[PDB]
RNA sequence: GACCCUUAAC
RNA sequence: AGGGGAUCGAAGAUGAUCAGAUACCGUCGUAGUCUUAACCAUAAACUAUGCCGACUAGGGAUCGGGUGGUGUUUUUUUAAUGACCCACUCGGCACCUUACGAGAAAUCAAAGUCUUUGGGUUCUGGGGGGAGUAUGGUCGCAAGGCUGAAACUUAAAGGAAUU
């Protein structure tokens, strides 16, 4: 079946755990895609591209292609997984392994007056990779997503349908391009707004309390 | 954010430093969460009775996190003359 | 060292520091009664003189200019303040 | 401070500074130079019409082995000798 | 070619067209 | 507010001074020790016990409070915590290593040697950097004995005493398991001493 | 790029430090930049230590020796291996060996 | 030399609040400086402050507490319309529903949804968020 | 070369681990047991392990040997890290401190028997 | 000690 | 341009290379580092880092100068001091890390506080080449300095890593 082994990945197999926002809470650290895939059921991966890399040697070029795997639904979470195999299928597979391990939440805003469900993103953030740095601003209903296609797939599957994007760098670099994204995705829930000024307590840890579902 | 028609939203409200309170991270791995237990009249740990701090990574990567600690826990009494507010 | 009463330093931590850096700057210097043997004729002195300071009565110097603080004659007693 | 001044009152300084950096480029200083009216021999127009002085057969530049049919062309406007392309398969026998 | 000589060579080009130039005017 | 009966007893103090545990570090000491009490002439600082103590119960405490006695880890890289670290964790659960820590303890899940802990108490933060250095990867605080030139970083609670004596880390680490045990109710005496001595903790070489 | 923090040299403050020449080729180095190396060297070699010991018309005579302080340019320091090309990492030990 | 005391004085608070320092030292204290902190403190993105009276030109401990993202100034302070607000607030306040623009106008120091709903304007001090 | 490899070098580490008191110092009466014992596939595979094992065997004989630990090995090793000594450190083991020191204690405000030596010359 | 050079020809 | 010219030594003849060697190596050797109305004004003139100001981590050392320790040692031996030792402090030359932060990286005590973009201010650059090449102007005895294009031609040139 799974056999995990981890303490978290024991927990959520034993079912004493039911949502990933309790695993973002208490900035566990996941080590099995496995865990992922059973707390968010639909996660819908994609290919923004696949290039191969060269190590000169003696004797000729060795292959090896870099997959860029995006993981998300289309609510909330979102993954970026990079790996790079010698052949392509092998790469996507671990990929997505290693965008599914990835997997952040997000926080989406309004543009203005909380009226319906979040569209948008609450702050303007910037993430940075290299040379690439991308801006997300909150953009009104309809807007949709004003970003370049490899930048705007990894945003609608994250769950925002309107938002404006700003680059500067060398765009080209496509894998820089989503780190950098996938940084100012992630850094929404850094941001402290007057809404989280709110009280301290920080309940008990999952790990903590359910320890009797040891490896024993 | 909440709006007034229910729909249950902003999920993940996060976990704030006690030292700092500044927000903590979903994968911030090197935040710590310190149970300090309580002891009830005969020097004998409670069980399920702790004092709980939250100790974002910044500070414990500054060095700043024992001597956190020791205000924290000093401010709610479980040490006694081991911090100074005034250094 | 992020939480510190910057309002109440301690005197020994104030004292250790230049007489700028002090949360209100203050001389370190001070004046001093410096009387001759004998005669009193009690003369105030500042403790960085940097001019030879002889009492009113002659020609009795009292002390010696010098970098820092000024040194006092060899027969001689000081009383602070 | 960034190297710009930034006062309220240093507008002209950035107007000048701007003025005079506006020159390294390329297609500013082309334009306010006139380079394509006094130079170009079309004169700074999209066309020019012009009589064929002799067939040419320019060769193509590494690393490609071809010769390209070629006119040379005496602008009717200016007198400028040009070399136009003639694009297409065998179209050199219509423009002889 | 080394751009010290390169500067050097162009220099006694330049004295050259000085020369050349002047006996002409 | 402690209960007054977790004060520095005279019978403790004697155990820390004859242990030197007082006797700071060098000529050298970090501005992150508040420790310092009133260094003596050629240079050698004096540190204050009873905030070495004070921790030691602070330190115990949050020992104690951590569910599974064994999901605790104390870890010693020197010679001379060694042998502290196996006898402190013969009286507790607390899973220990010795000697040499491997890379891929903490992270590395796969690893053969690979531990899990709610909590790690170390010996010296600069001989085990590696150890504090993968606590930091995986959300697990840190127990540490710091001198006071000790690289702080990544420590939660700092337990001040020497670094270079032996009498004086076996002691700490004695008074470590001493003070554990008597929160957990296995001392159930908290005035009566301890059957085992500091001179089981400390370390020999033939 | 850069190499060195130093410039392969030690001139921080200063502008111009007067030249030595390298005593293997008579080089003009600056005097920072040398290779300086002080021989101490027993006057006999030490292998004809005893015979002129032995030969000697004083007793335990003092065997005085000779103090020289030689200097270097980089290039014969490299050849006559005074120094040795050293690793990026380990270039940064001033700690003589 | 010194130009701004108030581009220094939300330095030091930035740099303070960056490192997770609860305090920190202003020199030296202009009258400017406490009606840009109490504007601050009314929305309680720094704490409690207290002005020192050295005789010469006045020293500030802030007391932080960890709301304040981004204090800044806008130098030099230009001239704001009404309608040159909405271009302010959308250039450099994280979002529309919290983050203020801090101006000085004829009427005092003031964040821009209070200029607004006093309908006035002047020149633009700085921001907090 | 004379080098031996792993597999006869852990093979020989791993039966010393485990058969120590069936094996001894001599080969010729260490091969009738190391190939009874223990699968092998060759005549001079389990020539070459019983001669590390016995090998070890001698230097096990004089002094402990680091990497291996048999049962006798480690059952004594506990017997030594046991003892304690009889003798208090707090009596004359053949309370020194300083003014520093001595001035700690009254700040804790305790009494203990010390004897204030300040730092002569 | 001396040691220059290297396909237009898929 | 008068004085000095020991030394070394752009220029200027032997030997090896031979296809040379009017190069590197030997021996010489003129001009060439002192005073001027004196000129020239350029260097990888480099820290390839403009200046002023504020703030942001650690740790020792050193140069100055002060402060505190009846600290240690010193004429006529323990009757002015000096030189050392600890602790501070101000100013300076610097010094240990792919370090919070910054950076393309090398790396950085500033090259941080910079898409969360504004302390003040000067100068400079806008693909490579043609080309720092004048039809010009100006300074200079000259050598040259400063200022400084266009035609034309290119898909790269370039930086820091990796193998």
């Amino acid at each position: 079946g799974w056999v995990p082994v981890t303490k978290l990945g024991r927990l959520v197999k034993a079912g004493k755990i039911t949502t990933i926002e309790e695993i973002f809470l208490h900035s566990l650290p996941v080590k099995e895609f496995q865990i992922i895939d059973t707390l968010l059921p639909g996660l819908q991966d994609e290919v923004m591209n696949i290039k191969p890399v060269q190590k000169q040697t003696r004797a000729g070029q060795r292959t090896r292609f870099k997959a860029v795997v995006v993981v998300g639904d289309s609510n909330g979470h979102v993954g970026l997984g990079i790996k790079t195999a010698k052949e392509v299928a092998g790469a996507i597979r671990a990929g997505i392994i290693i965008a599914k391990l990835s997997v952040i939440p997000i926080r989406r805003g309004y543009w203005g007056t909380n009226l319906g469900q979040p569209h948008s993103l609450a702050t303007k953030t910037t993430g940075k990779c290299g040379s690439v740095t991308v801006r997300l601003i909150p953009a009104p209903r309809g807007s949709g997503i004003v970003a370049s296609p490899a930048v705007k797939k990894l945003l609608q599957l994250a769950g925002v349908e309107d938002v404006y994007t700003q680059s500067n760098g060398k765009t080209r670099t496509l894998e820089n391009t989503l780190k950098a994204a996938f940084v100012a995705i992630g850094n929404t829930y850094g941001f402290l707004t007057p809404n989280l000024w709110a009280e301290q307590p920080l309940p008990v840890s999952p790990l903590d309390i359910y320890s009797d579902e040891a490896s024993a | 954010m909440e709006n007034d028609k229910g729909q249950l939203v902003e999920l993940y409200v996060p976990r704030k430093c006690s030292a700092t309170n500044r927000i903590i991270k979903a994968d911030d791995h090197a935040s710590v969460q310190i149970n300090v237990a309580k002891v009830d009249e005969e020097g004998r740990a409670i069980p399920g009775e702790y004092v709980t701090y939250a100790l974002s990574g910044y500070v414990r990567s500054r060095g700043e996190s024992d001597d956190s600690l020791n205000r924290l826990a000093q401010n709610d009494g479980l040490l006694k003359n081991v911090w100074s507010y005034s250094r | 060292v992020l939480v510190q009463d910057l309002l109440h330093p301690t005197a020994a931590s104030e004292a250790r520091k230049h007489k700028l850096k002090t949360l209100v700057q203050g001389p370190r210097s001070y004046f001093l009664d410096v009387k001759c043997p004998g005669c009193l004729n009690i003369t105030t002195v500042f403790s960085h003189a940097q001019t030879a300071v002889t009492c009113e009565s002659c020609s009795t110097i009292l002390c010696t200019p010098t970098g820092g603080k000024a040194k006092l004659s060899e027969g001689t007693s000081f009383r602070r303040k | 401070g960034k190297g710009k001044p930034r006062g309220l009152n240093s507008a002209r300084k950035l107007r000048v500074h701007r003025r005079n950096n506006r020159w390294a480029e390329n297609n500013y200083k082309k334009r306010l130079l006139g380079t394509a009216f006094k130079s170009s021999p079309f004169g700074g127009s999209s066309h020019a019409k012009g009589i064929v002085l002799e067939k040419l057969g320019i060769e193509s530049k590494q690393p490609n082995s071809a010769i390209r049919k070629c006119v040379r062309v005496q602008l009717i406007k200016n007198g400028k000798k040009v070399t136009a392309f003639v694009p297409n398969d065998g179209c050199l026998n219509f423009v002889d | 070619m080394r751009a010290k000589w390169r500067k050097k060579r162009t220099r006694r080009l330049k004295r050259k067209r000085r020369k050349v130039r002047a006996r002409s005017k | 507010s402690l209960p007054a009966t977790f004060d520095l007893t005279p019978e403790d103090a004697q155990l820390l001074l004859a242990a030197n545990t007082h006797l700071g570090a060098r000529n050298v000491q970090v501005h992150q020790e508040p420790y310092v009490f009133n260094a003596r002439p050629d240079g050698v600082h004096v540190i204050n016990v009873g905030k070495t103590w004070e921790k030691l119960v602070l330190a115990a405490r949050i020992i104690a409070a951590i569910p599974n006695p064994e999901d605790v880890v104390a870890i010693s890289s020197r010679t001379f915590g060694q042998r502290a670290v196996l006898k402190f964790a013969a009286h507790t659960g607390a899973t220990p290593i010795a000697g040499r820590f491997t890379p891929g303890s903490f992270t590395n899940y796969i690893t053969r040697s690979f531990k899990e802990p709610r909590l790690v108490i170390v010996t010296d933060p600069r001989s085990d950097a590696q150890a504090i250095k993968e606590a930091s990867y995986v959300n697990i605080p840190v127990i540490a004995l710091t001198d006071l030139d000790s690289p702080s970083e990544f420590v939660d609670v700092a337990i001040p005493c020497n670094n270079r004596g032996k009498h004086s880390i076996g002691l700490i680490w004695y008074l470590l398991a001493r003070e554990v045990l008597r929160l957990r109710g296995a001392l159930v005496d908290r005035t009566q001493p301890w059957s085992i001595m500091p001179d089981l903790y400390f370390y020999r070489d033939p | 790029p850069k190499k060195r923090a130093s410039n392969g040299r030690n001139k921080k403050g200063r502008g111009h430090v007067k030249p030595v020449r390298c005593v293997n080729c008579s080089k003009s180095i600056p005097k920072d930049k040398a290779i300086k190396r002080m021989a101490i060297r027993n006057i006999v070699e030490a292998a004809a230590v005893r015979d002129l010991s032995e030969a000697s018309v004083y007793p335990e005579y003092a065997l005085p020796k000779t103090y020289n302080k030689l200097h270097y340019c980089v290039s014969c320091a490299i050849h006559a291996r005074i120094v040795r090309v050293r690793s990026r990492e380990d270039r940064k030990n001033r700690a003589p060996p | 030399t010194r130009s701004s005391v108030l581009a220094d004085a939300l330095n030091a608070i930035n740099n303070a609040e960056k490192t997770g320092k609860r305090q920190v030292l202003i020199r030296p204290s202009s009258k400017v400086i406490i009606k840009f902190l109490q504007v601050m403190q009314k929305h309680g993105y720094i704490g409690e402050f207290e002005y020192i009276d050295d005789h010469r030109s006045g020293k500030i401990v802030v007391q932080l507490n960890g709301r304040l993202n981004k204090c800044g100034v806008i130098s030099p302070r230009f001239n704001v319309k009404i309608g040159d607000i909405e271009k302010w607030t959308a250039n450099l306040l994280p979002a529309r529903q919290f983050g203020y623009v801090i101006l000085t106008t004829s009427a005092g120091i003031m964040d821009h949804e209070e200029a607004r709903r006093k309908h006035v304007s002047g020149k633009i001090l700085g921001f907090v968020y | 070369g004379r080098v031996r490899t792993k597999t006869v070098k852990r093979a020989s580490k791993a039966l010393i681990e485990r058969y120590y008191p069936k094996l001894t110092l001599d080969f010729q009466t260490n091969k009738r047991l190391c190939d009874e014992i223990a699968t092998i596939q060759s005549k001079r595979l389990r020539n070459k392990i019983a001669g590390y094992t016995t090998h070890l065997m001698k230097r096990i004989q004089k002094g402990p040997v680091r990497g291996i630990s048999f049962k006798l090995q480690e059952e004594e090793r506990e017997r030594k890290d046991q003892y304690v000594p009889e003798v208090s450190a707090l009596d004359l083991s053949r309370l020194n401190v300083d003014n520093q020191t001595s001035d700690l204690v009254k700040s804790l405000g305790l009494k203990l028997p010390l004897s204030v030596i300040n730092v002569s010359a």
